RNA sequence: AAAGGUUUGGUCCUGGCCUUAUAAUUAAUUAGAGGUAAAAUUACACAUGCAAACCUCCAUAGACCGGUGUAAAAUCCCUUAAACAUU
């Protein structure tokens, strides 16, 4: 479901600009899923450390 | 803010870190939740990314858009 | 169903123009405010009747009449019922879209109680925030404290109707329960003392005469038109009546002698008058002296 | 003077030479050869109309000739010549003024 | 303008401060190096996390 | 240490009636014949602060102080209005009519006193109405259908509530953390438990 | 008294009852006029009041005049296409040629209020900050809300140093 | 200043005097000062309550979903005020820290009724 | 500026200076407390302490915040192009 206010705002403007519908908004996740935290990354993209010793 | 070429405290040399102790059931339950929060939030983020290109292209490239161009030239 | 006559019909605003007349002198009363320095233009007698006759026209649009409409519903709706978060928090928040380009009545103020129910703001609380972002000039954010009964009876005294229902129009909203309490109290007011006078030349004078005619108390406004020769608008009045309450006794009388001018009022005295005697007296002297005289 | 004459609301500007018989001989040569609205009325043939901002578009007729009202509409130019006052125009072209204008003062 | 004036030693200073860094590049044995008894890159003296001992 | 005492404190509206004020008076206002001590032609911004000090009274009394019987109070309107421009109706700064500033500040809250309750008239602009459309059919302001999870009374997302872990998915956190756990907890109150007191 | 003929011309409220607002195409409006004639009159008195109204409204415009080049007086605008609008202005009055230019090549009132409009969208009277920019600095200074404590001391149980006291106490 | 790497956040700006905080919601480049620069203003939050015992926030919803559109990061704090909204599901930390704080006046509830009992253990002593 | 004082034996003109208003700092004399804002001799030299970490190692951050007015007529507004140590 879409949060509680913007499921309302959604609806308002249906009747607004007439459709007239009982159906639910609902929000599609499957185009956003996110990778495990874990998952391994990018090395090639990584930095290295500097060559000055401290 | 200290500079990276600033000299390290000689107070805090012995600073090791003390991790937060874990409670299994809460930590669990917690880490759920963050899961599914954040995906919900990037379902809307896309929502309001493609509200944003939307009414963009309305603009630029509209019925409106295109008669008013025409109408000038007329 | 043949449709109950509304405020803002073509023929109700014909009607309720006419019997409130215009007077440029009244229309426009010097405004007690910083003055400037005059203007002067020599103008010919052709020209000095094309500005008179644009002070008439700025003369209709500031006698044009504020809405009357009925009181509006409370708002109870309930969005969500979020139990999680109850007791977390001790004060209600008020969220507010204020996105410019949105009618007033058309955004969402909802309020996030400490039980952790999220609803729709209600009528009062919606016009205080509407306030708060959107000032608008006259307006305050909080009731004054003018509109109480005895500040308001103390206006009345002075003879400033007018005034209290300029108040009224710039803070409380067409619809409130509280604009709708202070106007039937001014017009209450004018009815009991006869202080129809106050209110002519007046974009409240309509609504005035509907309120009236709504509740079937036209006797005392019918007595001071005819006391004032303002006969062509007591015929009006008469009609008017007739035209929101078809199914009357006087209405129906009215239809089965055809009657015309002075004639309607006479029916309207007869039938459902509530001091017809006096209507009588009144329209009987007018005539008397009309005759006599001319 | 002006309390002497009876005028309750008026400024003025005092330069050049701040001679007191010069500006009492001024004053009242300038004050006793002024045009009255009734006057003007009378010299144009036309009316005097007054148009106030507390008072709205409302046009105020404040002097008719006495005789003949003319027919013909006084010259309107476009552009007029009137010689104008750069001490006038300053405060409008959004110029500052001094510290010492407008200050607060008792009633006169 | 133009007493705006060229800056010589900057230019310098950048470029040979860059040739140094191409060839001194460290390797991963030095970087990487670690001392079990401290459980401290001698590198750069940096300390491993406690979760990781 | 002894002030006067005025006889109209209780209905100060009386003294602006009494004979005593119109032979002191008359028809002018109270600080018609009061002129300021200063030096230079242009005066101070400011009037002085006040002018009565702990029952004793400065050398040139303003026209409120120097008359006892005149008393601010937003019921006295006769002398409000001598304080506010008939034709503009704007309150006059305390340097025009010489007033101290404690008594100016006194005069501007018992004015604005007495116009908010109507004692004292002021001029009401006219303005049209809020809103251009007074409909209050938009969901904002009516009914919204309730949403499946609000009929049925659950969370709005099931993550709202407690759900109890898995007892493998515990373990696997009782071995990656071992050494440095807390206490495992149970399932929360189901409301919120009524506070001690 | 102002120096020069109709010293009007040089006030903020003349310059500003200019109406011909030009089109984003114009670029250039060349004037070309007669100093002696009889049927440049009209040109003469559009150079003396009215490049100055236009050149007002239309700041980017580079209006360049020419004087005693031809025999009679016209107008050439130079429009960004590559476009060149020549106009007649001789035997017609200052005002007969400000009405032609503003038709032709001159923004309609619509287009005007549209774009009046549109520069202030981003001013909210809700908006805080300062008064340059914004209507109230702060909340305090609305009806109801709490006021500033500058002019307004808090009370004692909602001060930092009164809590304070407290936790030490405790 | 002329800032090198960042991203724009949509967070709260204090104002207001000392013991009287008032917050300005803005979307500002993120390594921008907290009342310094900023691109647009949001809302504005008043966290004190009023005469009428509401704390008011007012939220530029049309802006704010433009600029998560574009990127703009969220603070903790604003993510808080746009899950009571209702305009995004609430934190899970908000739901979290309410779970806690049922859990620590369990206790104390509890602990007072064996007090009261250890009272009445004192009461059967007389 | 609504102005005032001041050249002469006197009058008038010209013309400067000064006064009356407003504020900041320092100083003399004087003073109870409370709320608030501000804090400022010097880009002169500095004892001492602190101001940048985080984190299952890698990385990221310490390029910000904060400070001063050194330099330079240095700038404003606008156009075009490309990027970023970014999202
Ligand atoms: S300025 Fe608003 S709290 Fe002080
Ligand atoms: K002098
Ligand atoms: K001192
Ligand atoms: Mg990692
Ligand atoms: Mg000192
Ligand atoms: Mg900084
Ligand atoms: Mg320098
Ligand atoms: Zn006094």
């Amino acid at each position: 479901p879409y949060p509680p206010l913007l499921r309302a705002m959604i609806l308002a403007e249906r009747q607004k600009n007439g459709d007239t519908s009982v159906q639910e908004p609902l929000l599609n996740l499957e185009r956003t899923r996110m990778r495990p935290w874990d998952y391994p990354a990018k090395q090639e993209t990584k930095g290295r450390a500097k060559g000055t010793p401290v | 803010r200290k500079t990276r070429h600033d000299p390290p405290a000689k107070s805090k040399v012995g600073r090791v870190q003390t991790p937060p102790a874990v409670d299994p059931a809460e930590f669990f339950v917690l880490t759920e939740r963050y899961r599914q929060y954040r995906e919900t939030v990037r379902a809307l983020r896309l929502e309001f990314t493609l509200e944003v290109r939307r009414k963009l292209h309305e603009a630029r490239a509209g019925v409106l858009a295109e008669r008013k161009a025409q109408q000038a030239i007329t | 169903e043949v449709k109950k006559p509304a405020f803002m019909d073509e023929e109700v605003q014909r009607i309720l123009t006419k019997i409130t007349g215009l007077d440029l002198q009244k229309t426009f009363r010097p405004a007690i405010q910083p003055l400037k320095p005059p203007t002067y233009k020599l103008m010919t007698q052709a020209q000095l009747e094309e500005a008179t006759r644009l002070a008439v026209e700025a003369a209709k649009v500031r006698l044009k009449m504020p809405p009357v409409l009925e009181e509006r519903k409370p708002i109870n709706d309930v969005l969500a019922e979020d139990k999680i978060l109850e007791g977390t928090e001790t004060n209600k928040y008020v969220f507010t879209d204020i996105s410019y380009n949105i009618p007033h009545r058309e955004r969402f103020i909802v309020v996030r109680e400490p039980s952790g129910t999220l609803r729709k703001a209600s009528w009062e609380e919606r016009d205080r925030v509407i306030q708060i972002y959107f000032p608008k000039e006259g307006r305050r954010v909080l009731p004054p404290v003018i509109f109480k009964d005895e500040n308001l009876k103390t206006m009345y005294s002075q003879d400033r109707h007018a005034d209290v229902l300029n108040l009224c129009v710039a803070q409380f909203e067409p619809d409130s329960a509280e604009y709708i309490k202070v106007h039937h109290q001014t017009y209450e007011d004018i009815d009991r003392h006869g202080k129809y006078e106050l209110l002519r030349s007046t974009r409240h004078f309509g609504g005035m005469a509907w309120y009236f005619v709504n509740k079937k108390k036209i006797d005392g406004l019918l007595i001071d038109q005819i006391q004032r020769d303002l006969v062509d608008d007591a015929t009006s009045l008469v009609q008017l009546y007739h035209m929101l309450h078809p199914d009357g006794q006087s209405a129906q009388e009215a239809k089965e002698q055809a009657a015309e001018g002075v004639d309607l009022i006479k029916v309207f005295a007869k039938t459902e008058a509530q001091r017809g005697a006096y209507i009588e007296l009144a329209l009987q002297t007018y005539q008397e002296i009309v005759t006599s005289h001319s | 003077i002006c309390r002497l004459i009876g005028i309750k609301d008026m400024y003025a500007r005092v330069t050049g030479s701040m001679n007191m018989l010069n500006l009492t001989r001024g004053l009242f040569h300038g004050l006793a050869r002024q045009e009255t609205h009734q006057h003007l009325a009378d010299k144009k043939g036309l009316h005097v109309v007054e148009f106030r901002e507390e008072c709205g578009p409302l046009p105020i007729v404040v002097a008719s000739p006495h005789g003949a009202l003319s027919k013909e509409p006084e010259p309107e130019p476009e552009v007029p010549d009137t010689k104008l006052d750069w001490q006038d125009v300053k405060a409008m072209q959004g110029l500052k003024r001094s510290v010492w204008f407008n200050l607060k003062r008792p009633a006169t | 303008r133009k007493k705006v004036r060229p800056r010589l030693i900057a230019e310098l200073a950048r470029r040979v401060r860059a040739l140094r860094e191409q060839r001194n590049q460290p390797r991963d044995s030095q970087l990487y190096a670690l001392d079990y008894e401290t459980l401290t890159r001698p590198h750069s003296g940096r300390r491993l996390p406690v979760r990781a001992w | 240490s002894s002030l006067p005492v005025s006889p109209y404190e209780s209905e100060p509206w009386k003294y602006l009636d009494s004979e005593e004020y119109h032979n002191r008076y008359g028809s002018r206002p109270v600080w018609a014949d009061y002129r300021r001590n200063h030096k230079g032609g242009v005066p101070p911004q400011r009037t002085r602060k006040t002018c009565i000090r702990n029952n004793k009274v400065a050398g040139n009394p303003c026209p409120i102080c120097r008359d006892h019987k005149l008393h601010v109070d937003f019921r006295n309107v006769k002398l409000l209005e001598q304080f506010v421009c008939a034709h503009t109706g704007i309150i006059f700064h305390a340097p025009y009519t010489g007033v101290c500033m404690k008594q100016h500040k006194k005069l501007t809250q018992a004015i604005q006193k007495a116009r908010e309750c109507g004692l004292l008239s002021y001029y009401v602009p006219q303005v049209e109405p809020r809103d251009a459309d007074f409909g209050t059919v938009h969901g904002a302001v009516s009914v919204t259908p309730p949403a499946p999870t609000l009929l049925s009374g659950e969370p709005w997302y099931p993550w709202y509530s407690w759900q109890q872990p898995p007892e493998r998915e515990l373990s696997r956190l009782r071995r990656l953390y071992q050494g440095n756990l807390l206490e495992e907890s149970g399932p929360p109150p189901e409301s919120m438990p009524e506070m001690p007191t | 008294p102002m120096k020069g003929r109709f010293p009007i011309r040089r006030t903020l409220q003349y310059l500003g009852r200019g109406d011909v607002v030009f089109k984003e195409s114009v670029k250039i409006m060349t004037v070309n006029y007669n100093t002696y004639g009889e049927l440049g009159e009209g040109a003469r008195k559009f150079v003396f009041f009215n490049i100055p109204q236009i050149q007002y409204k239309n700041p980017w415009v580079q209006i360049m005049m020419f004087k005693n080049m031809t025999p009679s007086p016209f107008l050439r605008f130079y429009l960004d296409s590559g476009e060149q609008v020549l106009v007649d202005v001789e035997t017609k009055s200052n005002k007969e040629i400000m009405e032609h230019i503003k038709k032709i090549l001159g923004k309609k009132e619509e287009t005007l209020r549209e774009e009046e409009l549109e520069k202030q969208q981003r001013f909210h009277p809700g908006n805080f900050g300062p008064r340059k920019y914004c209507l109230r600095e702060c909340m305090c200074e609305v009806e109801g809300q709490v006021p500033c404590p500058g002019l307004v001391p808090l009370p004692k149980e909602m001060t930092g140093k009164y809590k304070a006291a407290l936790k030490a106490s405790t | 200043k002329a800032y090198h790497g960042g991203h724009l956040t949509i967070r709260l700006a204090l104002g207001g005097c000392t013991n009287r905080p008032f917050y300005r919601i803005v979307a500002a480049h993120n390594k921008c000062p907290r009342d310094g620069r900023f691109v647009e203003q949001l809302g504005s939050y008043d966290p004190l309550p009023n005469s009428h015992g509401e704390k008011l926030v007012a939220l530029n919803l049309d802006r704010i979903r433009h600029w998560i559109g574009c990127g703009a990061h969220l603070s903790k704090p604003m993510e808080k005020l746009l899950g009571l909204s209702g305009f995004f599901p609430l934190h899970p930390m908000m739901i979290t820290n309410a779970e806690r704080l049922r859990r620590r006046r369990a206790r104390e509830v509890l602990l007072a009724s064996q007090k009261a009992e250890s009272e009445a253990k004192e009461t059967e002593a007389s």
